[PDB]
RNA sequence: GUGGCGAGCGAAACCGGAUGAGGCCAAACCGCGGGGUUGUGGGAUCUCUCUUACGAGUCAGAAACCGUUGAUGUAGGCGAAGGACAUGCGAAAGGUCCGGCGUAGAGGGUAAGACCCCCGUAGCUGAAACAUUGACGGCUCGUUUGAGAGACACCCAAGUAGCACGGGGCCCGAGAAAUCCCGUGUGAAUCUGGCGGGACCACCCGCUAAGCCUAAAUAUUCCCUGGUGACCGAUAGCGGAUAGUACCGUGAGGGAAUGGUGAAAAGUACCGCGGGAGCGGAGUGAAAUAGUACCUGAAACCGUGUGCCUACAAGCCGUGGGAGCGUUCGUGACUGCGUGCCUUUUGAAGAAUGAGCCUGCGAGUUUGCGGUGCGUUGCGAGGUUAACCCGUGUGGGGAAGCCGUAGCGAAAGCGAGUC
């Protein structure tokens, strides 16, 4: 699971394309994440019982990290690299920078 | 143009014959599948060596005469007519050379036989020869040298 | 007939004579058909089996005896639900014994057919120096734009194998295992000069 | 060849292949140890002549362990390259345009067909720990007089071989029956010894029984890792989409049936009738005759509405002619003809058998260098491989064999002839 908890991602394929958002909670076993703002469902719950609007998980392969390059934002894939002590650090590939 | 592609292959006409699927429908080899009704042959096979109780063919005629020789050897034989076409100019005729001309099996005893005529001289070196063949070879100026 | 050798860049690098006995032999469709059908049949794995009324688990008892029902000898008879299969499949090898001369003649016919339409090509190499799927892609684009291509190269030439194996449309073979099915499927045949001499000899 | 010479059974020599390996004891003789190991016979014992460090190991020729180090295994890591516009409906992986990687276009998922979204693949990379297995060092073991000539007849596996009887197995079913094994009696010899070469004898040829050890080619998959399928896809495939459970039997034992909402529960808030169930609005959803009884939803079967006919008529229920009515089509007043289906029978509507109905399942298959005939294809006085070997595949090699090439005769044998 490259998508850590608490990252800025962009929905690339879904009802809501474009929308960025933070990663609320990640489920690395069923390969889904919660991005605040997207797939906000209206649960009909009874008893304060009533319509409640909260976001449902989206597939991990439907989001992708947002790295800032030359002003505006740009979606990028993520690779790894050891620094000196065999420590993998998430490295952006669109920019070659360190995310 | 449009060369041979693997979906252009077709068998020679009459090569493949469609199977005969008995037991499907009544406008074909129908319910009985070409057997008739209720006999030993409507469900089973009748062996060939069985004449309905009457003494079988193979059991009322006497055994064949005589014994057999466990050590009889048969020669591969070459008639003069077909030996005068392998050597249309004469010469020596060895056994191992006759094998290479497809006239006798490998690893056996050769015996030239006397059918036909020989017009050229042959020096045959074989395991045996018949009387008429020997005369015909010698008449044509050849010599016959037996190994056995 | 003579065909031009292409250098790895696509330039002419000489000429070669197609041996008539190999590349100008008679093409007999019935002969080619048998060999090709034999090839595809021999490729069948044939691992497939079912359980007859003897191997189904249970059913050793006679289900019952004036009962007024049908007479049954076992609960695993063919007509019963869950009973054994009658005349079902069994494992078997589908390979066919085809005479050696028919196989060789068919390959000669297939290659001769391609030659007659001018679809045999020869190259001194596929890639010069480093392994590059791009170099092979450019070379084959120069040779032909057709869908199916067959590349005959010695197995000791890793450069050509590794460079060209990933291309979707290219099927690779050793000179010694050139076979009828691959020739017919492929629109063009491309030999490496080392491969061509190895095959003809 | 064998066989109530019936049904059947059925070698060997030798040929081509896979693998390839040889060691040690008993006896005599000397004090459990030495000794010695043979088919060209060898060994002992006595006389004479000459002469007088090295190798093998974890094994069948003995047997362990200690360490150093190499490889493989049991967790893993990295691993290239896609955007825009519109549509879609709800979702772009599909449409159009331009691109990129490729030692990676295997495969799986992602809200519909993805090489570039994810997991991966090509390609590299990795082990504190323990296992498997190499190499080395330590270590252990074996040998350290030998050869020739002559003597001598001392030893060379005993209740055994052979023989008699009764049996078993070998192509051989007890036969003239060899070899091999068993029980009962009788019962040797030691190299001038003995055994076999299909009764038996002689000669000739091979070989040393009554002691032992021995890897490789060979058979198998409960189990583990990775894969494949012109294999199944919920009455199929294992009995089991987990069940040897439920249930049956005292007991050994027998032994089932039940998979599917949607991309996501967003699984229907709220309102009303009702005890509840359930339903009508409403809402979510792309879709609610997708509402947890849920994808698609056939037939038998059961209903509502509707067009036509039907209460003076005898009907294998149909078919020809035909008026009328009506949301070509639907119905069919009246009239002509007309005794079901299958099986089995000389002959069945038959009062002869089988079928209540629908749906699904259920009977000519497979093997073989088998036998035979036909068609076709390749080669053609030749044709062709089997086992097996090499290779990723279907490709190449492999002539051991088999069929054709001369037949007749009981056979010797002769041979276009032969009896």
């Amino acid at each position: 699971m490259k998508i850590k908890k608490g990252d800025l991602v962009q929905v690339i394929t879904g009802k809501d394309k474009g929308k960025q958002g933070k990663v609320i909670a990640a489920f690395p076993r069923e390969d889904r994440v919660l991005v605040e703002g997207v797939n906000r469902v209206k649960k009909h719950t009874k008893a304060a019982g009533g319509i409640v609007t909260v976001e449902a998980p989206i597939h991990v392969s439907n989001v992708q990290l947002v790295v800032e390059k030359d002003g505006n934002k740009v979606v990028t894939r993520v690779g790894y690299r050891f620094d000196e002590n065999g420590n993998k650090i998430r490295v952006a590939k669109r920019t070659g920078e360190d995310i | 143009n449009n060369p041979l592609k693997i979906h252009n292959l077709r068998p020679a006409p009459g090569a493949k014959t469609a199977k005969t699927r008995v037991g499907r429908g009544e406008a074909s080899k129908g319910k009985t599948a070409g057997r008739g009704t209720k006999g030993t042959k409507a469900r089973y096979q009748v062996p060939e060596r069985f004449e309905g109780g009457q003494m079988p063919l193979h059991m009322r005629l006497p055994k064949l005469k005589g014994f057999k020789n466990p050590f009889k050897t048969e020669y591969q034989v070459v008639n003069l007519d077909k030996l005068a076409s392998l050597y249309p100019e004469g010469g020596e005729v060895t056994v191992a050379d006759l094998v290479a001309k497809g006239a006798v099996r490998k690893n056996q005893l050769v015996k030239v036989l006397g059918q036909g005529e020989v017009s050229v001289a042959l020096q045959v070196t074989v395991d045996a020869v018949s009387g008429s063949a020997k005369e015909k070879i010698t008449a044509a100026g050849g010599s016959v040298t037996e190994l056995v | 007939s003579t065909i031009d050798i292409l250098s790895p860049a696509g330039d002419k690098a000489g000429t070669v004579e197609l041996p008539s006995e190999i590349f100008d032999a008679k093409t007999s469709v019935p002969l080619i058909h048998q060999v090709v059908v034999a090839q595809l049949a021999a490729a069948r794995q044939g691992t497939h089996k079912t359980k007859t009324r003897g191997e189904v688990r249970g059913g050793g008892k006679k289900p019952y005896r004036g009962t007024g029902r049908a007479r049954q000898g076992s609960t695993r008879a063919p007509q019963f639900a869950g009973g054994g299969v009658v005349h079902g499949p069994v494992p078997r090898d589908y390979s066919q014994r085809t005479p050696k001369k028919m196989k060789a003649a068919a390959l000669r016919g297939a290659l001769s057919d391609r030659a007659r339409h001018s679809r045999i090509h020869v190259v001194t190499g596929v890639v010069e120096g480093e392994i590059s799927t791009k170099a092979a892609k450019t070379l084959f684009g120069k040779i032909s734009e057709r869908k199916n291509l067959l590349l005959v190269v010695e197995r000791s030439d890793e450069a050509a194998w590794l460079s060209a194996r990933n291309l979707p449309q290219v099927h690779i073979l050793e000179p010694g295992q050139l076979n009828t099915y691959d020739v017919l499927v492929s629109d063009d045949v491309v030999f490496t000069k080392a491969a061509f001499e190895s095959f003809v000899s």
